[PDB]
């Protein structure tokens, strides 16, 4: 037996196989009944390989082929608008899709050289994060938090406030509900956001190596267009559940078990994967692809295994808090916690001007309230609740950057302390309605992006009057 | 036809060798045990032509080298309108007596679940009469419902009024499946079923606790084989209620170290999260016809970071988290107002007033659950006169969300109340407006509706 | 021609078999594959002449009973002249594209630590240009620093302040190691090292999360390698900085479970301590030179008890810790002044008035971490007159332990300033006399001398 071999014995969705020679790590195997596998522990006479999908279909003395060829996953500009599981074949059930490349599932991320640094800012239009936890092209930011807090609403409302800015989204929904995945698939088509998004959907109902291969399946696309030198924008949810996956395969090929039975490579696992999104260097087009990974806790353990790897992994991470979401804080985000290792590097300049102390101030505040239950912290606490009044905002109504400047603006340099707490909110939302009627000054901040003399003088007079009367 | 004989047998799982054809896995087999045969299942492959079955009953009695034949086809069960009014086995038989069943078409337990594009997106709301529920966690049409509850916190008892408002006075099918919980409830159900008359449209299933782990796992199928059918064949809407799922995925861990699975955390199967899904996405609404599915889920000690119950919170449109603290302190349905959330709590399904007093009450219990820790070693008289009214507030609207149960009717002694969504939300209104501020907290407990509650508080002056 | 073939393979540990004479353990062996060779490393000898290996790349590609072929030593690396400025791989091989390295001298990256006669006790100091580690932690020239903190906490940026403010100034060479951490963070130094122009003065070496277990493992023996060579053969002063160097262990515990180890405590490899102390010890200044190590040390889940930073401790001269709770309040360099520890913290190193302050001020702030459970519930209205004052007093020094860093403009967005021992002491000494009991606490936020927060108050 040379590029073959038979099935000896089989169950759980794995397969040793006698014979196959030269069969090589991470090969694409060929089964009856054309389902699928993948060698992975090639030992001295049998080879462990795991089945992807229909395993119950398989039995004993079934011929296996050797194909000879690497997991790879079909990539091209077809694919936008439209579902895919985690081996490329189309799963929205209508057409299928042709593409002009086959690109490799598992594949090393770039070098040193490769890169260049991030500078330039990802808007997902939510003030309390592009103001004070800001998102770079290139960069890997966490969404970590309890079971429902918002994690997927910020992925979303991300894509959402990507429209014109020209940047493509990829949705990795792993070990999801299909219900879940349909409700996400009809709000972004619904928006209109879907015809420069993808989802690649590996379900619970599907197997562990459709779970497991789908965020290395996912990025692989997203490298087709980083590699043209053109902006991506994937997100995982949630690698948590991609983990489990993992552990699945792993112990029923009987790599042993570590600490909470997650195996030895569940940091490598991830490690690989965050790793491959980057900002490469202009001498390779200068193409991004940003990561959004989430993470979901138990009762807000961060100690556990899984979300301490991840959170070592990337370039800052974002805390949610379910006593801020019922507190009535949306998105429910914690400063103190919450950081971006690129900074303000990812920000346009007029969004430094305004929000540098921003984040120092809050945390500051979150000590002081404490405390409240001199004169001088008096005027801190109240400009502390009105701060907060503002980065609270609803869900499908992303801010464009222009938007984010002056709310930061008003409240920043003193221009809302003279008026009731429970207002700030109504008081932003009529300012920016009067400001893009009457003033238009905001179309000359998305142009400029930076605060001139001219500019403030007339937020100043501009703001002066408006508060001829409130409402 | 393939003829088998038994190598080796350890507890709940047999080893069985053929010497020429050898059975595809999930299929039937079985053994002329004394008097009544057994029924075994087919799982893994081992090899010189062995195969590692789990038995689906007891299997004291069996000896090495036992004859056994393969039937082929999976484990199939009657299934249609047959069932209806007729308790049924793991294997499908009729446990009822009652004759022999009317047996027209069947079905095998084991066949995947919708594809994608084959499901429908319907997010419209049912008010289930329980005003906790109907305000901060409305259940969905077509929906995945989920009832957390620990030991004896009153999930099965929310089980029986749902049915009791829901399918109770509804044109439409129902089915419930009985799985690892109490026989009694069996009997109590199935006697209740036939006097109130609601048998003759539901169907049953049952593998409780006496049963084996075998039993215990595919009875959670089988029950939803009879309601898949439903919405495909007929293609009617059809009601789901299984208690206690759990059990199916706990007889799980019993088998998984007989079939030699290195064990996973808390020594539960490596393969926990594909198994329920191979299931949970089975139960789903389709385009051919809608399922509306309410299963109650055990938390084993209380710890819902326990991987059985952790996991099968993404599964779930609705989820309703029942608190021990909560029933302790004197409150039913024990409700968790802040843990509990659902996906239809939107602007866009529920309106302006439901949202926009949902989530003010979620701010007011969640300001009470803060000063609880300062309020326990201290006391009342410190805290500010800004939190003072909030905690009063609180205390009362906690109270407000109980109400007795018509099931509970014999227990608590009071005509269970069944309020309308529109009644709740006016209440909870009023009651954070401070209208009621004048009426005592001990004038809320299990009433229903606001006016109830001003009449409770005129008997006392009396 | 010592010649081998592949029994089986198990992701990052293959299995070789030869037919006549074995190879040694801990040196390398190459195979053939698809236009490269990947690097193996043996570890064992199983049996029936078989062997297991580790390799520095990924697995994917390898077929059973391929050729295999045997160096008969370690992994040598270059080393000398050659390097410096240069970015370096596991192998030696150069990843910048700017040529081959044509190398003086060549040495493997498997070697014997000093013995106890070739060690000197120095003990003497450096200031940083950082307050809050300079007083209470000073460190040592030629000793052993380590920069322990979780994730977020500011332990990456400190390393390349420390970078910033001795390599830059002062002469000699330095070797920095980039052991299993962020490949962007790779980058963003090489070009501030480019910039700055300390890259001619300074050698390379990486191995960063992307790449698999053995490379991460035994990249640590070739940045280390390259700096023994300096203080050995050229006999120049060396610094040699590290991050992570938890990366080294965790590359251990993953390969360790399939090479047939039974987990110990906490699912950590059973040889932990022998393993880290083996490379630990080999890091060090000796008669003929001495190198200056600073590595950052990850600590899982902010858990000191946690057996990789604690078995680390011991190594070090120096311990910077740095605590989350600090970062929280939003104050950096987030640095634990009661948890900190140096053994150049006495009279005889740094002086009477020195030493004096350093602990007057320790003794402040534990009093304050008492006095924390008090005010949080009881409130500030029921504390003492007597201890009022120490509470005030211990939150402004608290505060004015935190300044601007150089690197941390893009953070901060201020002007980074050094601060030299002199005026630190000073500063805090005014402190505790209560003559800045005034100057209200908001003042002392990120600034350098004591000159300048007292100016703040009145100019806000
Ligand atoms: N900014 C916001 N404003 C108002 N509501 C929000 C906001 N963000 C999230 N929500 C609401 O919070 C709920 C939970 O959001 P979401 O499902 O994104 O959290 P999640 O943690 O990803 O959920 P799950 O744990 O089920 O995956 C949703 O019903 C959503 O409507
Ligand atoms: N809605 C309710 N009203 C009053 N008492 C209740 C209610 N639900 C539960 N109880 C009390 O708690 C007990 C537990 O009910 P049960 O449904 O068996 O809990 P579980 O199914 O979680 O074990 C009941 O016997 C009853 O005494
Ligand atoms: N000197 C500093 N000044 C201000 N902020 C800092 C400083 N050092 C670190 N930080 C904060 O912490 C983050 C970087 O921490 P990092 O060095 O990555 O720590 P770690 O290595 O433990 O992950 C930045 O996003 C920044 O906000
Ligand atoms: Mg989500
Ligand atoms: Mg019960
Ligand atoms: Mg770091």
């Amino acid at each position: 037996i040379k590029t073959s071999g038979t099935v000896l014995e089989v169950g759980d969705g794995i397969a040793r196989i006698f014979g196959l020679s030269n069969v090589m790590s991470g090969e694409l195997l060929e089964f009856p009944h054309g389902v699928m596998g993948m060698a992975l522990n090639l030992e001295e006479d049998n080879v462990g390989a795991v089945i992807l999908g229909n395993a119950s279909l398989i039995k004993e003395g079934d011929e296996v082929r050797a194909t000879g060829k690497v997991v790879s996953v079909p990539a091209g500009e077809d694919l936008l608008g439209r579902v895919i599981n985690a081996l490329g074949d189309p799963i929205d059930g209508k057409g299928e899709i042709h593409v002009d490349k086959y690109m490799p599932i598992e594949r090393k991320a770039s070098g040193i050289i490769a890169r260049q640094p991030v500078s330039e800012p990802l808007q997902t239009g939510i003030k309390s994060i592009d103001g004070m936890v800001p998102i770079g092209r290139g960069q890997r930011e966490l969404i970590i938090g309890d079971r429902q807090t918002g994690k997927t609403a910020i992925a979303i409302d991300t894509i959402i406030n990507q429209k014109g800015q020209d940047v493509k989204c990829i949705y990795v929904a792993i070990g999801q509900k299909r219900s879940t995945v349909a409700q996400i698939y009809k709000k972004l088509s619904d928006l209109g956001c879907m015809d420069y998004t993808i989802i690649v959907a590996a379900t619970a109902s599907e197997a562990a190596p459709l779970q497991y291969m789908a965020p290395y399946s996912g990025v692989a696309i997203g490298e087709y267009f980083m590699e043209k030198g053109e902006h991506v924008l994937i997100i995982y949810d949630d690698l948590s559940k991609h983990a489990v996956a993992y552990r699945e395969m792993s112990l029923l090929l009987r790599r042993p078990p570590g600490r909470e039975a997650y195996p030895g490579d569940v940091f490598y696992l991830h490690s690989r994967l965050l790793e491959r999104a980057a900002k490469l260097s202009d001498e390779l087009g200068g193409g991004s692809i940003t990561a959004l990974p989430i993470i979901e806790t138990q009762a807000g353990d961060v100690s556990a295994y899984i979300p301490t790897n991840v959170i070592s992994i990337t370039d800052g991470q974002i805390f949610l808090e379910s006593q801020l979401f019922n507190s009535g804080f949306r998105p429910a985000i914690n400063a103190g916690i919450s950081v971006s290792r690129v900074g303000g590097a990812a920000q346009i300049k007029a969004m430094k001007q305004v929000a540098s102390k921003v984040k120092l101030e809050l945390a500051q505040y979150t000590e002081l309230l404490t405390f409240a239950q001199d004169k001088a912290t008096k005027a801190q606490l109240e400009r502390g609740h009105r701060i907060m009044e503002i980065l609270k905002q609803p869900q499908y109504h992303p801010f464009a950057v222009e938007r984010q400047v002056v709310s930061f603006y008003i409240v920043i340099n003193g221009h809302l302390d003279d008026i009731e707490v429970s207002k700030v909110r109504r008081f932003e939302k009529e300012l920016l309605d009067y400001l893009k009627a009457n003033t238009n000054i905001l179309t000359e901040i998305a142009d400029k992006k930076a605060l001139d003399k001219d500019l403030e003088e007339k937020l100043k007079e501009s703001i002066a009057n408006f508060k001829k009367s409130f409402n | 036809m393939n003829k088998g004989t038994i190598t080796q047998i350890i507890s709940a799982v047999v080893d069985i060798a053929f010497k020429d054809e050898l059975p595809a896995i999930y299929n039937a087999l079985k053994v002329k045990l004394e008097d009544k045969e057994l029924v075994l299942e087919v799982e893994q492959h081992l090899g010189n032509n062995v195969v590692r079955t789990v038995a689906m009953d007891s299997t004291d009695g069996l000896k090495r080298g036992m004859e056994v034949i393969d039937t082929g086809k999976p484990i199939t069960i009657p299934v249609g309108k047959a069932v209806l009014g007729r308790i049924l086995n793991v294997l499908g038989e009729p446990v009822d007596n009652q004759g022999p069943l009317n047996a027209e078409t069947f079905l095998p337990i084991h066949r995947e679940a919708p594809e994608f594009d084959d499901l429908e997106t319907e997010t419209e709301i049912f008010e289930t009469g329980i005003k906790v529920i109907d305000l901060l966690a409305p259940y969905i049409k077509g929906g995945k419902i989920g009832l957390f509850g620990g030991a004896g916190v009153g999930k099965t008892v929310l089980i029986m009024e749902l049915i009791n408002n829901i399918a109770k006075g509804h044109g439409g099918i129902s089915v419930f499946a009985g799985v690892g919980e109490r026989t009694r409830e069996g009997r109590d159900l199935y006697g209740e079923m036939t006097e109130s008359g609601v048998i003759t449209k539901t169907a049953l299933v049952y593998g409780q606790m006496n049963e084996p782990p075998g039993a215990r796992l595919r009875v959670a199928l089988t029950g939803l084989t009879v309601a898949e059918n439903f919405r495909d064949k007929d293609g009617q809407d059809v009601l789901l209620f299984i208690d206690n799922i759990f059990r199916f995925t706990q007889a799980g861990s019993e088998v998984s170290a007989l079939l030699g699975r290195i064990p996973s955390a808390v020594g539960y199967q490596p393969n926990l999260a594909t198994e329920m899904g191979a299931l949970q996405e089975r139960i789903t609404s389709t385009k051919s016809g809608s399922i509306t599915s309410v299963q109650a889920v055990y938390v084993p000690a209380d710890d819902l970071t326990d991987p059985a119950p952790a996991t099968t919170f993404s599964h779930l449109d609705a989820t309703t988290v029942l608190s021990r603290n909560i029933a302790s302190l004197g409150i039913y349905p024990a409700v968790d107002p802040l843990d509990s959330t659902s996906k239809a709590l939107s602007e866009d399904v529920v309106g302006k007033e439901h949202y926009e007093v949902a989530r003010k009450v979620q701010e007011v219990l969640q300001r009470y659950k803060e000063l609880q820790d300062i309020i326990a070693i201290l006391g009342m008289d410190e805290l500010s006169d800004e939190d003072k009214l909030t905690v009063s507030r609180a205390r009362k609207i906690e109270r407000f969300f109980s109400q007795p149960f018509s099931v509970a009717e014999q227990f608590t002694g009071m005509e269970g109340k069944y309020v309308p969504v529109k009644e709740t939300i006016r209440g909870f209104r009023e009651i954070l407006e401070g209208k009621h501020d004048d009426i005592p907290e001990q004038a809320f407990l299990y009433v229903g509706t606001i006016e109830e509650a001003v009449a409770k508080s005129k008997d006392l002056a009396k």
